[PDB]
């Protein structure tokens, strides 16, 4: 899903 | 019974005492996010990022702070469906565990532990992290660092959290903003499966509208509400 990411 | 998947965010927990970033402002407890919680801000200032953790776990374990109803509410829900229900909660204090909750997957790691930056083994850690403590785990005693995902970093537990968002047969986001990803996604994953999406939250979240149902109000008072109104439709 991805990195810890903002927005 | 049903299989039930449960996400939370701060918002549950802010009852309780325990405050989080603002995207109103991009702050946490007024300091940028760039400065405490990636992983350039701990390679610039590693005595201040260590610093900020500190002070998050000392604040954690003052007695002033509890679980509230809301962290209960789940830890009954768990009670009622055994293995069929998964708590996923991207919160890194103890507040779930506190209240009852068993098995719970810290997707953004957890305050009460530090992590061996070599290594990778994981220590339970109550007190202060100095430049002195090192891991124990490694011939060359390596620099501890805080068990918790910064925003650059890959999230734990995703492989799991994947399984219980295609098995879920209702999944419900407490207290999350819509502002952090991945875990603001998995609504839209668990509706492809043919979840029935529940938000509870003290506002709307970003992506609230993606959810079939929804509650506003303190946590304390919805999530009882809505676990109660679950639990008597389960007979
Ligand atoms: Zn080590």
């Amino acid at each position: 899903g991805g990195a810890k990411r903002h927005r | 019974k049903p299989r039930v998947l449960v996400l939370t965010g701060a918002g549950i927990s802010a009852e309780s005492g325990i405050r989080t970033f603002r995207a109103a402002d991009g702050l946490w407890e007024e300091h940028r996010v760039e400065d405490v919680a990636t992983p350039e801000g701990f390679d610039r200032d590693p005595e201040l990022v260590q610093a900020f953790y500190n002070a998050r776990r000392r604040q954690l374990q003052q007695p002033e702070i509890q679980p509230n109803a809301a962290h209960l509410a789940l830890a009954k829900l768990q009670d009622a469906l055994g293995d069929r229900f998964l708590l996923v909660t991207q919160n890194i204090d103890n507040l779930h565990e506190r209240a009852g909750n068993t098995n719970v997957i810290h997707m953004h790691g957890e305050l009460l532990k530090v992590r061996c930056s070599q290594s990778g083994q994981v220590l339970d850690w109550t007190g202060d992290v100095t430049p002195e403590d090192k891991c124990h785990c490694c011939q060359f005693p390596a620099p501890l660092r805080p068990h918790v995902v910064w925003f650059g970093e890959m999230p734990l537990g995703m492989d799991e959290i994947y399984m219980a968002l295609s098995m879920a047969d209702i999944f419900i986001a407490i207290g999350t903003s819509g502002h952090v990803y991945p875990a603001a996604g998995f609504v839209h994953e668990a509706k492809l499966h043919g979840a029935h999406t529940v938000e509870l939250n003290l506002e709307p979240s970003q992506v609230g509208n993606e959810f079939a149902e929804k509650y506003y109000g303190p946590a304390s008072q919805v999530v009882p509400e809505f676990v109660e109104k679950l639990l008597k439709g389960l007979k």
